[PDB]
């Protein structure tokens, strides 16, 4: 129905007029059933037929599991005001509240149903074709700018005088559907959602009846919503000849399918497409990359379930360390039962650093998601935390956090001296490189000089020469250098890297008992 | 009923459409109360879809209380109107400010509401209390009185400001007063008890007036560009890091002589060494404090400073607006319970406050800190009604100071 509701007032782009695009006449036939429409929506108040008062116009068109109109309003749109957003994410099913009865009432011709502001009826005119009959709409149109969003705020006005009534039902607003949720027994659930239906009725707004309610599990947005636990919809990836396309379907796959299945992994497989390249452009299969896709075929080989939130019980994250870079963590409120889960990655860095990162990543998701951070339970310990930052450069903040022993820990892996010792050397090493042309050396024992290289860096030899300094070097020993690059490397305390040489630097570090640096001009 | 003054942006420019933030659940309550007094007030009326503006909204927790603020981050309108609509009614800037010994901060946005804003500029003040796990479309209001954080509200109001100010700056001819957004700078060379009475009488002259003040001192007379130096002590390494951060000096200063005292050896020697060096570091130390010539401020260019992570609750912050040009340098610091996070954020605030002091405008800062964990707390410490710009910092050199 047309709807008693009033209307949101447009206006067109300051100092624009409505589009004039013709129309090209097509199929004949199709002209013959687009009258029959148009002839119909005129009964129902949808559009009216209008005279040629100086109007605009817009295309038409005919396309139909085989018709069905579709008006051009690119020209319009590109000349209305602009409105609201209207929703930008959607809601997730580990936010949701758990509710004793649920109901998906699917709206009936939702923007048909809605009235049109009047002064901007004459902007939305469309000609029907060897002269022509005119007509302009009435309700919200189709493909219009202002069609979602006006719509959104009809319904969310439309819906006031219910909810004022009903402050124990919780009525979700998505695109064209309404999820209604109670604590009442179902033939009390079954009475007010009735009432509902009338309530949408009066205003225009039609909706599934009993036998047509959809029925669980609901598959929506890709999930599969059970009654009281929550899951992805089967998630389903294949050969041997593979393409840029075909690898990027598989990491959206196992992206999405690891919000609920944890331990999925990708890296592997995303580094594969690292590059611009093409999209038919065929990739290898790298080894590595069909060990993570073997392992991940094993963890969907099985299901596994979220449930529903309930803001009484309290939150709890919780972090398990995987190797390569890659960490994974569970959200639940009791321990079997998660609410949902994840991974987080890195772009080289100690592990405390990419530790605190991946609480990063959760908080920010608690709090869009539960209004609430979690509590959390890490494999860590304060003396661990406390002197990785209170020496790190950076600002950082974690919340409340109780320790958990489930090796792999996360811990020091070395750690520098503040001030010298009680008597090693020098080992001032430096680098010299001819940016033409394909040094090293210490003067503690002054056994320098071991072995340049081609193409070897400036920047790689005076940090091979650290490395160098490391070859002479004992137990507690000091070294120093002139390089800048080499200081902020090891400062940083990295606990693996690209270049093993910065690697084996580590193991010297590790191996060492004592260490302090010192950088001069 | 007050003429509405109108208020027109730069034309070619439209209105903010920034994304609002996601807040906490204990936040959007909080607002939800905020706002529906508001609502009842006159202060501010729901809107419809057929407005498109959306600025940021934030909740604070005021000076100390349970008494949650509602915080607008208009940045965006600002730049998109108080540029030319300060050019129209601008506060000018008073050069005395940072001469007097004491300098106390006065919050006056109370007041703002109650001038009604120009009908058709209300739009642009459209923002959105937020709902949680997309659960609702959020609840969306404007403006109808000057809002608190637009820099055009001080701009309409300082004409009612002048009025009431009028007596009180004659009986008090010494005393620099400075308009800054919801804050009144009240500058005096009076003594701190003097000083003191001073604000209590003006913030009763200001209550009794209708103006509703809260009912912050700071020292300029000690600021300055604080010179590069180092206490007396001298080993090889003491030496030798002495001898570097000399380097990294000839730069902000060509004058200094390390090859004087880079004399030393050329073998194991972290131990000890006995220092004319002696003579050529006294000399070097009297130009370390000689104020560095050539630095000059620009209004053109913008104001950026620089936070850098001493430690045991201390901080050294750089204002400049060129490559070194250090216009003024200092030094942050607290007892407790202050973490990375919370000291950045009063850092921030005192960085700010000086360069508002100074030249009436506040520095983009660069910061020490992943951008995500700074958007996620910097509000739970945050106390200024303003907000300043402010982007990242990723690669930390050891620029010695
Ligand atoms: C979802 N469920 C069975 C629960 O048991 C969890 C409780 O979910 C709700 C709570 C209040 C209102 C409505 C609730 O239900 C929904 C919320 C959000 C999206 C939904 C999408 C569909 C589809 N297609 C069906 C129901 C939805």
């Amino acid at each position: 129905p047309i709807s008693p509701i009033e209307t949101v007032p447009v206006k067109l782009k300051p100092g624009m007029d409505g589009p004039k695009v013709k129309q090209w006449p097509l199929t004949e036939e199709k002209i013959k059933a687009l009258v029959e429409i148009c002839t119909e929506m005129e009964k129902e108040g949808k559009i009216s037929k209008i005279g040629p008062e100086n109007p605009y116009n817009t295309p038409v068109f005919a396309i139909k599991d085989s018709w069905r109109k579709l008006v051009d309003f690119r020209e319009l749109n590109k000349r209305t005001q602009d409105f609201w957003e209207v929703q930008l994410g959607i809601p997730h099913p580990a936010g949701l509240k758990k509710k004793k009865s649920v109901t998906v009432l699917d709206v009936g011709d939702a923007y048909f149903s809605v009235p049109l502001d009047e002064d901007f009826r004459k902007y939305t005119a469309f000609t029907i074709p060897n002269p022509g009959i005119r007509y302009q709409y009435n309700v919200l149109p189709q493909g219009w700018k202002g069609s979602p969003a006006i719509f959104q705020s009809s319904m969310t006005k439309i819906l006031e005088p219910f909810a004022a009534q009903n402050p124990d039902i919780v009525i979700y607003q998505y695109m064209d559907d309404l999820y209604v949720g109670s604590d009442l027994e179902i033939g009390q659930h079954r009475t007010k959602i009735e009432e509902l239906r009338q309530h949408l009725l009066r205003w225009g707004l039609t909706t599934p009846d009993k036998k047509h309610q959809k029925e669980p599990p609901f598959l929506w947005m890709g999930y599969e919503l059970h009654p009281d636990k929550w899951t992805v919809q089967p998630i389903v990836l294949p050969k041997d000849s593979w393409t840029v396309n075909d690898i990027q379907k598989l990491v959206g796959k196992l992206n999405w399918a690891s919000q609920i299945y944890p331990g999925i992994k990708v890296r592997q497989l995303s580094k594969l497409l690292r590059g611009t390249k093409a999209l038919t452009e065929v990739i290898p299969l790298t080894e590595e990359a069909e060990l993570e896709l073997a392992e991940n075929r094993e963890i969907l080989k099985e299901p596994v379930h979220g449930v529903y939130y309930d803001p009484s019980k309290d939150l709890i994250a919780e972090i398990q360390k995987q190797g390569q870079g890659q960490w994974t963590y569970q959200i639940y409120q009791e321990p079997f039962k998660n609410l949902k889960t994840g991974k987080y990655a890195r772009m080289h860095t100690n592990d405390v650093k990419q530790l605190t990162e991946a609480v990063q990543k959760i908080t920010t998701e608690s709090i869009v998601i539960w209004g609430k951070t979690p509590k959390f339970k890490l494999p860590i310990q304060k003396e661990t935390w406390e002197t990785w930052w209170t020496e790190y450069w950076q600002a950082t903040w974690i919340p409340e956090w109780e320790f958990v022993n489930t090796p792999p820990l996360v811990k020091l892996w070395y750690q520098l001296e503040k001030e010298p010792i009680v008597g090693a050397e020098t080992f001032y090493v430096d680098g010299a490189a001819n940016r033409e042309t394909k040094k090293a050396g210490y003067v503690t024992k002054g056994r320098q000089k071991v072995v340049p290289l081609t193409n070897t860096t400036n920047q790689k030899t005076e940090l091979q020469a650290i490395y160098l300094a490391l070859q002479d070097s004992g137990l507690e020993v000091n070294i120093v250098t002139d390089s800048q690059y080499a200081l902020g490397i090891i400062q940083a305390q990295p606990d693996k890297s690209e270049s093993e040489l910065v690697n084996q630097i580590i193991e010297q570090l590790i191996k060492k008992e004592k260490v302090y640096l010192a950088w001069v001009p | 009923p007050i003429e509405t003054v109108p208020v027109k942006l730069k034309p070619g420019m439209d209105g903010p459409k920034v994304k609002q933030w996601p807040l906490t659940e204990e936040k959007i309550k909080a607002l939800v109360e905020i706002c529906t007094e508001m609502e009842k007030e006159g202060k501010i009326s729901k809107i419809g879809p057929e407005n498109p503006y959306n600025t940021p909204v934030f909740a604070i927790k005021k000076k100390d209380s349970t008494k949650w603020r509602k915080l607008v981050d208009f940045r965006e309108l600002n730049k998109r109107t108080q540029d030319f609509w300060e050019v129209q009614l601008g506060i000018p800037h008073p050069a005395g400010l940072k001469k007097k010994k004491s300098v106390t901060v006065l919050d006056v946005g109370d007041a703002y509401f109650s001038v009604p804003l120009d009908e058709d500029f209300r739009k642009y003040t459209a923002f959105t209390i937020p709902s949680i796990n997309n659960e609702t479309p959020g609840i969306r209001y404007q403006y109808n009185v000057l809002p608190q954080g637009w820099k055009g509200s001080p701009a309409i109001f300082q004409s009612s400001m002048t009025k009431i100010l009028e007596p009180f700056k004659k009986q008090n001819p010494d005393i620099v007063i400075y308009q800054y957004m919801d804050d009144l700078y009240v500058g005096s060379d009076l003594e701190i008890g003097q000083h003191r009475t001073k604000i209590e009488e003006l913030r009763q002259h200001l209550l009794r007036w209708g103006l509703t003040t809260p009912d912050y001192e700071l020292h300029p007379d000690k600021w300055t560009v604080q010179p590069i130096v180092l206490p007396e002590k001298w080993t090889v390494n003491d030496i030798q890091k002495l001898v570097g951060k000399l380097n990294w000096a000839s730069q902000i200063y060509p004058g200094i002589k390390v090859r004087q005292l880079s004399k030393l050896l050329r073998k194991a020697l972290t131990e000890v060494i006995p220092l004319e060096a002696e003579l050529e570091l006294a000399e070097n130390r009297e130009i370390l404090k000689e104020p560095v010539h050539g630095v000059y401020y620009d209004p053109s260019k913008d104001l950026i400073a620089e936070i850098q992570k001493q430690g045991q609750g201390q901080w050294t912050y750089q204002i400049y607006q060129e490559p070194f040009k250090n216009l003024k340098t200092g030094k942050y610091a607290r007892m407790a319970h202050t973490n990375d996070v919370k000291q950045l954020t009063e850092a921030v605030q005192k960085i700010t406050t000086e360069s508002i002091v100074i030249w009436g405008k506040t520095p983009k800062f660069k910061l020490p800190i992943q951008k995500e964990t700074w958007e996620t707390w910097w509000t739970e410490y945050w106390q200024a009604t303003w907000i300043p710009e402010w982007e990242f910092v990723n690669t930390p050199p050891l620029v010695k100071l």
